[PDB]
RNA sequence: GCGGAUUUAGCUCAGGAGAGCGCCAGACUGAAGAUCUGGAGUCCUGUGUUCGAUCCACAGAAUUCGCACCA
RNA sequence: AGCCUACGGGCAGGCGCCGAGGGUAGGGCCCGUGACUGGGGCGAAGUCGUAACAAGGUAGCUGUACCGGAAGGUGCGGCUGGA
RNA sequence: UGGAGAGUUUGAUCCUGGCUCAGGGUGAACGCUGGCGGCGUGCCUAAGACAUGCAAGUCGUGCGGGCCGCGGGGUUUUACUCCGUGGUCAGCGGCGGACGGGUGAGUAACGCGUGGGUGACCUACCCGGAAGAGGGGGACAACCCGGGGAAACUCGGGCUAAUCCCCCAUGUGGACCCGCCCCUUGGGGUGUGUCCAAAGGGCUUUGCCCGCUUCCGGAUGGGCCCGCGUCCCAUCAGCUAGUUGGUGGGGUAAUGGCCCACCAAGGCGACGACGGGUAGCCGGUCUGAGAGGAUGGCCGGCCACAGGGGCACUGAGACACGGGCCCCACUCCUACGGGAGGCAGCAGUUAGGAAUCUUCCGCAAUGGGCGCAAGCCUGACGGAGCGACGCCGCUUGGAGGAAGAAGCCCUUCGGGGUGUAAACUCCUGAACCCGGGACGAAACCCCCGACGAGGGGACUGACGGUACCGGGGUAAUAGCGCCGGCCAACUCCGUGCCAGCAGCCGCGGUAAUACGGAGGGCGCGAGCGUUACCCGGAUUCACUGGGCGUAAAGGGCGUGUAGGCGGCCUGGGGCGUCCCAUGUG
């Protein structure tokens, strides 16, 4: 009947459950960030936005995010931050973004 | 990856391969990327083996593991001998 | 294949005496020499003017029957000939003459084309050394066509080449009666051949 | 599952009046022997391997009994001790004689219903006399007394029941012993050209058509070329793709074996009951022949009127029956019962025929003649 | 294989083998037609029952429809 | 409210949009079949009359209109392929 | 280097016009018949349903164990059973399972074809170059313990190894925001800030081999986009809400209403929109003198699908035929408590149909997956089997033999025909018999050199004891269609508008070359006929290459829109047109 290839499935699952996680972190972590820019914060936002970055490029190592998807997430993430702190705040706290 | 191997032709009980370079994936007698020779494992003709080297030379200079027996013939036609 | 059956029955009909048996077809009895009329209950009765088609037909059937070769085989040659560049009319014959069985006849080894076949078939003939039994086989210019060693002593092949001592043969040939081995000089040109046939009709017929 | 030939093979079956116990005995026989060796069944004793056909025995199955009995090396006549011989007991005995069943073993069944020693001896006496009446050696046949039902129920209770443990089961062993000893193992014509009359044809779902029958002579194995002769318009030739014994793969079937022969590329529309499978060129289909025929006397169950030209009775050849037109010699208007004569016949359908082939002549359900093919005309 | 239905003049069809039709022939025609004259089974087979069988009984055959199982 | 933690967070679970199909409703397009009914095609010698071809024995034909067993008749107008 | 026409409307004629025949072709089928072999080829119908067996795995040179069979002592001994190696069963982990094989259902579409675009993109394994791998940590199977089930298989508990997952470091480099210079759709460089790396295993072990990580280039394989080309009906004429565009997002490897808000009202159509029908596309194939007409079976290329429909996950790559989830239909199994399956893979069964095969041998070769390799798998493939289905080669004999057996058919009763045919005589010798016996197979592997270049050694054949060679060696199958004309081939008898024939014309009514038998003849021959379908002839849809006064065909006439077409002369551009070269094909 069965022909041992199920392992792929078995593995499949695991691998899924695996990145599903980290991926969400990126999100929750990202939102958290923007939420502080929208809330017009400063450092904490960047600190987050900063941590954000790292968590992403990290996901790029595995079979999760890759190619430009990598950048895409960032090229936007920090793209908004700046365009949220330009509402007075000013990158007073040296974070990922550079003046 | 890309390979240098033989492709059957001729008739039944009468092989007549064709020294060629194709993507591994394509089928045996599939569509080649470029021919480089022919080989008759029976020498019915005095000219059974034959290989344009410059070409075979190139396809290697760009990476292209040839079948073990693709090496044979190639070699035999003095493809690697450098003096 | 090779017909099989009554022949001096065509040595008739066609009217034109053609040699299918050889030896006898010289006697005072090719039957044509005895019966100048077509076979059958009728045959000898006022015959109607053959239609412009019957002609083109009867000629063909003639020539073909001469070599005793199947329509299929015949036809194929014709076409091939119609294909090869040059005067199709002539050509045809060439290819039609290049048949081993034929050669082996003109080269005297055989008293008649029908007998020729047999010989060629039974391996009694050979070419450029190796032997052949493909009557159909088309001999190229420059080929040596001789009897096989084992055959060299056949009571027949003997009696045959016997008479050959003396007689000359086809300008496009060369028989070495001694070592009984002829050669193929070149493809004969119309003038060289001389059969009771107008190759044109045949051509025509095949455009019916 | 494979079948390995290890003991001499014999074909038997059950005959006897309706309800006397033929089918119950057949089941008992398989269960009883199953304890030792792990409507057509098989079972074996320490001496032989048996193929057993259980005859329903009804009037509408007459043609089936004919072919079934014709392939038996011996028959088991079941007679109920509570009823004694009945019409079918007599009918099956005559048929057995006419188709040549060589030996008869009697099993007086239902003795669990009769204890009176006198009644039991009377029944045996009646059966022996009945057999003598049709020329069977009634005074010599084995007559085993038992109960097929009690033996069967015992095996159902204890499938492992062995000989010597139960009186009823032991009665079945008495029968098995009698069968082993009284019914001789016939000599099989295994050295002659293969020939097997087709009994039935089926399609083994997902495997192809299969033709069953008892090999009359010769042998057959996968890869063998065989001709299907008779009945159809032309003889068909194919290759054997399988040979089975009771649905078990068989190395090679031999004369005497009742097997299933799976055929290549032939549909159940190309092979049928009555045709014969045979070595190519060994037998041919014919319709016209001459034969020496004995017209049965009225005292032998035949008719009191004789045969006449134009008569169209049924001719029974191996596993089928075909209508044939009788033609008597010039001057002869009739062949009377009790006489032996030679006449010509033209069947309405081709049949695999050969000189010396025996056949019976019946008009409806009555046997009126016994003949032998003496010359094939076409 | 098991069962039912079916199987009567050339065509259509019903216990003392019939009706209808047209159908066949003759005469006439140069012919055909039209008109006039005239004429006319084995009842699927066999056997049996009966004074007598298309009809009743048995055996069989063939056609047909449903059922059939699966080395 | 649960589970994990390296306290950021993850999973489970909850809600929503999309959603195969399923239901109900009302349309569109095509095929089959239907009592009867309408004409049409073809089929050796059945009926009725004679429209047309020779002024076809009232020139013929034709659009229209009415009418009559049937061809057809007639009215108006037209054409010659009629005089 | 290429083109032929005939029969049939009439008393006869010319014209028009349809019908018809002669040719070629087919994955054929049906009838009668049927000897040998080679190479090809074989479900066109129900993308209907399927028994059984086999079709995708492979690494111990990534990790730890279970079971089985060898070798060897640390405390003083059995026990915590610590170690090197050779089997087997799974587990973990890696790579393959996206190729290969099957089918044409759907699709009228950027699907296919062709030629370009990508400053809008990806690409595992393979090549080339640059650069590195220092420290800790983590948990899940296997396994052990207890439990439920007929089965399929599953829950609770306790351990553990990594090239498994994770963090910190180092960051040649690479990613992202802003600014500058260069270039121009998001391309190349650069400044600050921020962010991201690694895996060990094996031998001849401070020396290599196989791997790991990062980046740039190459090669191969794709995604997306665009111009032109690609079916019948207009008795389908108007179509459209994500519909057309826009700003901002979301989404992706990336462009884009692909998607979502908000806004603007557009977008397409007689150059045929929309709708119905039908269909996989091409390379080619068939016919034709060609132009065309028809076609898309085998093989090659593209697409599409895996019982019907939807959806994601894993991954370089799939929405994945022999992976997963759900709904539906269907079939099955059962211990009636639940579960199982998906041949449009090979072969085989059933149904349907006019009809389409062996449940074969082998991995020896080629090609593919994994591995350092030995090597394992491979119904891919290589071979064999079945069918005159096709093509080709070949046999049933050869030379003699009568002013001419017999039989049979004609007969003007002399004779004529079959007919050199036969018999008969000589010679050859398919079949069969015995002997020998392959090519396809040189690599991978082993030694020297450096495991390279170059040289030497060794193994391996399914088909097959077959081809083929040599010796012996018997005269050893013929059938089908036709014979009034077209169209080659005629007489007798039977029959009597009956029976029957028949492609069109037609034949048969008592002397039939037309029906049926016969003698004879013509044709083709292991085939010959028939039915079906495509092109031709058909200049019969006519561009080549036709027509409309009476043969079918001028609109009842006019006005005029779109469209089609356009006098003479001079000059500019150069789209059509024409030439050359080059890419492509
Ligand atoms: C019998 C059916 C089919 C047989 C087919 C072929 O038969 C065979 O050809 C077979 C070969 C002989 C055959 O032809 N059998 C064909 C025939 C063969 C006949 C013989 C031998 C015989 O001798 C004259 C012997 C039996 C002989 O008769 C006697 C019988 C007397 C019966 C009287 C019954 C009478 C008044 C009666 O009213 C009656 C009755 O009581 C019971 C049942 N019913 C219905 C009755 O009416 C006695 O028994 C003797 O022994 C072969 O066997 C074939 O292989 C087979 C089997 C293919
Ligand atoms: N009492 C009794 N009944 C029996 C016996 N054998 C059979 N039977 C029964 O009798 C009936 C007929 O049995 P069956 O074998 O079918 O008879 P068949 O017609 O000869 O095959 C069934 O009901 C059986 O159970 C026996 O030995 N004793
Ligand atoms: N051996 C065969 C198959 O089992 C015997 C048989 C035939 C026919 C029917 C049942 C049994």
């Amino acid at each position: 009947r069965n022909l041992s290839a199920l392992k792929r499935h078995r593995q499949s699952l695991k691998r899924r459950l695996r990145n599903k996680a980290k991926k969400s972190a990126i999100k929750t972590l990202s939102k958290k960030a923007i939420q502080l820019a929208q809330e017009g914060k400063a450092e904490e936002a960047l600190k987050i936005m900063r941590k954000a970055e790292s968590l992403i490029d990290k996901a790029a190592k595995g079979s999760t995010l890759h190619k430009n998807a990598a950048a895409r997430r960032k090229s936007r993430l920090m793209r908004k931050v700046r365009q949220l702190l330009e509402a007075a705040g000013a990158p007073l706290i040296g974070g990922g973004l550079s003046a | 990856m890309v390979k240098i191997r033989l492709a059957r032709f001729g008739s039944k009980h009468n092989p007549h391969y064709r020294i060629v370079v194709t993507d591994a994936r394509r089928k045996r007698d599939g569509k080649y990327i470029e021919k480089i020779g022919y080989y008759d494992p029976r020498k019915t003709t005095p000219d059974w083996l034959k290989v344009d080297v410059e070409r075979a030379r190139y396809w290697l200079s760009v990476g292209a593991q040839p079948t073990d027996t693709a090496r044979r013939l190639l070699r035999q036609a003095g493809v690697f001998r450098q003096e | 294949g090779r017909y099989i059956g009554p022949v001096c029955r065509l040595c008739r009909r066609e009217g034109v005496k053609l040699y299918l048996k050889g030896e006898r077809c010289y006697s005072p009895k090719c039957a044509m020499e005895r019966r100048p009329y077509p076979p059958g209950q009728h045959g000898q009765k006022r015959a109607r003017r053959p239609s412009d088609y019957a002609v083109r037909l009867r000629e063909k059937q003639k020539l073909r029957r001469i070599y005793g070769i199947s329509e299929r085989q015949f036809r194929n040659l014709f076409e091939e000939a119609s294909k090869k560049k040059g005067v199709t009319g002539s050509v045809f014959l060439g290819l039609l003459e290049s048949r081993l069985d034929n050669v082996v006849y003109r080269l005297g080894f055989a008293v008649s084309r029908r007998q020729a076949r047999q010989l060629v078939r039974h391996g009694h003939i050979t070419v450029n050394g190796r032997r052949v039994d493909l009557p159909s086989y088309r001999v190229r210019p420059g080929d040596e066509i001789a009897v096989a060693e084992k055959s060299r002593n056949l009571e027949l092949i003997r009696q045959n080449l016997e008479a050959m001592k003396g007689r000359k043969v086809g300008p496009w040939l060369s028989l070495d009666v001694e070592g009984m081995k002829g050669k193929f000089l070149r493809l004969p040109d119309r003038e060289d051949l001389a059969l009771p046939v107008n190759e044109q009709l045949v051509i025509e017929f095949y455009s019916r | 599952g494979e079948f390995i030939r290890t003991k001499p093979h014999v074909n038997v079956g059950t005959i006897g009046h309706v309800d006397h116990g033929k089918t119950t005995l057949t089941a008992a026989l398989t269960f009883v022997t199953a304890a030792e060796n792990p409507a057509h069944v098989e079972y074996e004793t320490a001496k032989r391997h048996y193929s057993h056909v259980d005859c329903p025995g009804h009037a509408d199955y007459i043609k089936n009994m004919i072919t079934g009995a014709a392939q038996m090396d011996g028959a088991i006549l079941v007679v109920s001790a509570a009823d004694g011989p009945m019409p079918q007991t007599r009918e099956h005995i005559l048929l057995a004689r006419q188709v040549g069943v060589p030996y008869i073993v009697v099993f007086m069944n239902k003795v669990d219903m009769v204890d009176d020693p006198e009644l039991l001896d009377l029944v045996e006496m009646e059966v022996r006399d009945l057999l003598n009446q049709y020329e069977f050696p009634g005074d010599e046949v084995p007559v085993i007394r038992g109960s097929a039902l009690l033996a069967l129920e015992q095996m159902h209770r204890n499938p492992k029941t062995r000989r010597g443990e139960n009186e009823w089961v032991d009665k079945i062993w008495e029968l098995l012993d009698a069968i082993d000893e009284y019914i001789p193992t016939p000599v099989r014509d295994v050295d002659k050209p293969f020939l097997m009359p087709v009994e039935d044809v089926f399609t083994i779902t997902g495997r192809g058509t299969v033709a069953t029958g008892r090999i009359e002579r010769g042998k057959v194995k996968v890869g063998d070329e065989v001709e299907i002769v008779g009945l159809a318009p032309e003889t068909r030739k194919t290759v054997v793709t399988g040979v089975e014994m009771h649905r078990k793969t068989l190395q090679e079937g031999i004369a005497g074996d009742n097997v299933g022969v799976l055929l290549r590329g032939v549909s159940r529309e190309e092979v049928e009951r009555g045709q014969v499978l045979a070595k190519p060129g060994s037998i041919t289909p014919h319709t016209k022949f001459e034969a020496s025929v004995y017209v049965l006397k009225k005292e032998e169950g035949g008719r009191h009127t004789g045969f006449f030209s134009g008569y169209r009775p049924q001719f029974y050849f191996r596993t089928t029956d075909v209508t044939g037109v009788v033609q008597l010699p010039p001057g002869v208007e009739m062949v009377m019962p009790g006489d032996n004569v030679t006449f010509t016949v033209e069947l309405i359908k081709p049949v695999a025929l050969e000189e010396g082939l025996r056949f019976a002549i019946r008009e409806g359900g009555r046997t009126v003649g016994a003949g032998v093919v003496t010359k094939i005309l076409e």
